[PDB]
């Protein structure tokens, strides 16, 4: 089975505003698990395996 | 030319009349250029709503 | 070079504020492109 | 030779304004005893006052009866001769500039020299053009240009302007590019307008009791936004939406928003509310047609 989901963080901002959320990691702490998921883009590796709770995105 | 520009800039912090007088008899492309050095070497200046401000002042192009 | 265009195929990458668009096309439609790692299976 | 839109080049300036009202208070104490610290300042400066729609004043009636003479020169002297040395003692400390201004202030003789006219800032003096070209070109219709100065400046860091109404008309009759002057003023009353003086008359002020022109004006303006129609529960939904309470301006622009906005039973309760708003317009400092002719508007209306 294939599910395709959409993830469109323009969804909040209104309309041609300025742009609060960029795909990406910054420079504060966070995790560092969340690099066996998510490439340096902020989106997931290609062939991953992911379950419940997951990161998909940063 | 260049030259007469310049002489106009210091001609602006210039202790004395008549010099300032001399800023006022320029003209709309000497205070154009004027804006511009303003601009670039006014970048050298001196000292929550802070992104209120990026926003804020990105809500008018900075081009 | 992680992404791909959509439409001429070129292989290119991205930077910080970059122009999400093929420098060669000017499509506005990137596909992602994926690098050695390991991935664990066992065959049943 | 014009006003310059930067906080004024200070130690100077604040010493003297110290040396003049400290004398000030010792002439007024011991003027009322005949007549029988930066806080010291500050409740020094204090006890002060600090066929067309013109706004009217308070006229002469209901005020005093005269005075006759209070002031003789040996009377006068008698006031002066003491707190001049009071004066005597600090002036000691201040600067031999600043004590020539207290004596020549106190001579009654009045400065030469400007506090722009003897001021001393690379930065400040560059944003000084910067902020004046704007208002030139603002001025001269020169939209673009303008719009160029405008972009630069609010990149500066350097001085938050009241400046406010110079930008209000300003991108006002600007319409080129950037979030316009209704933007800018709902901007001014939500940073304004909660706790979160030299430089302030009433054209521009703090939000614990009337902001007044750039708030009436886009009211105003906005409901002329509406003469482009014939919006309007727009420009009401955010009047409707500020508490600050002291204005009824903003009662009369509710009820021409009903009276614009009644031009069926439904008009009739758009009828009857500017009806309402009209007194609870009223309230306060009054906006007054005839209001019979309002009134005799809404009986051409109650046809
Ligand atoms: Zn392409």
């Amino acid at each position: 089975m294939y599910k395709t989901e959409k993830v469109d963080l323009a969804l909040n901002r209104n309309r041609g505003d300025p742009i609060t959320q960029h795909f990406g990691f910054g420079n504060d702490e966070w995790p560092k698990e969340w690099l066996e998921k998510l490439d340096e883009d902020g989106l997931p590796y290609i062939g991953t395996y992911v379950e419940e709770g997951d990161p998909i995105c940063a | 030319t260049s030259e007469s520009i310049g002489r106009n800039i210091v001609k602006v912090v210039y202790p004395d009349k008549p010099t300032s007088s001399d800023y006022f008899q320029w003209s709309e492309e000497e205070t154009l250029e004027f804006l511009k050095w303003m601009e670039k070497q006014f970048l050298p200046t001196q000292t929550d709503q802070k992104i209120a401000r990026r926003k804020l002042y990105k809500i008018f192009p900075l081009d | 070079l992680k992404y791909i265009c959509a439409e001429c195929s070129s292989k290119l990458s991205l930077s910080r504020t970059d122009a999400v668009r093929c420098k060669d096309c000017g499509h506005r439609i990137l596909l992602k492109a994926r690098t050695k790692r390991l991935v664990q299976f066992e065959a049943r | 030779m014009f006003e310059v839109p930067i906080t004024l080049t200070n130690r100077k300036f604040a010493q003297r304004r110290k040396l003049k009202y400290q004398y000030i208070n010792y002439i007024s104490r011991r003027f009322d005893r005949i007549s029988k610290q930066q806080k010291k300042r500050r409740r020094e400066r204090h006890w002060r006052s600090v066929s067309f729609e013109i706004w009217r004043t308070v006229s002469s009636q209901n005020k005093q009866p005269i005075n006759k003479q209070k002031m003789t020169y040996h009377n006068f002297k008698k006031i002066e001769k003491i707190p001049l040395r009071k004066m005597e003692i600090p002036l000691l400390h201040c600067t031999k500039e600043n004590k020539l201004y207290f004596q020549s202030i106190s001579r009654g003789l009045e400065p030469l020299k400007t506090s722009t006219s003897e001021v001393r800032n690379y930065r400040t003096r560059h944003i000084v053009t910067l902020t004046d070209l704007l208002h030139l070109n603002v001025s001269r219709h020169n939209w673009s240009l303008a719009y160029k100065i405008f972009a630069t400046l609010i990149r500066i860091p350097g001085v938050q302007i009241k400046s406010l109404w110079g930008i209000g008309v300003e991108i006002l009759d600007n319409l080129s590019n950037s979030s316009s002057g209704l933007d800018f003023l709902q901007w001014m009353c939500q940073i304004y307008s909660s706790k979160s003086r030299s430089i302030v008359p009433p054209f521009q002020t703090g939000s614990r009791t009337h902001t007044a022109k750039f708030a009436i004006t886009y009211l105003w303006s906005s409901l002329i936004n509406c003469q482009k129609s014939m919006l309007i529960d727009k420009i009401s939904e955010w009047v409707l939406t500020p508490p600050f309470m002291e204005d009824a301006e903003v009662w009369f622009i509710y009820a021409s928003c009903h009276l614009l906005k009644a031009d069926i039973n439904q008009v009739i309760k758009h009828i009857h509310y500017v009806r309402t708003f009209l007194k609870i317009c009223l309230d306060k400092g009054g906006f007054a047609v005839p209001s019979r002719l309002i009134e005799n508007q809404l009986k051409s209306f109650e046809s």
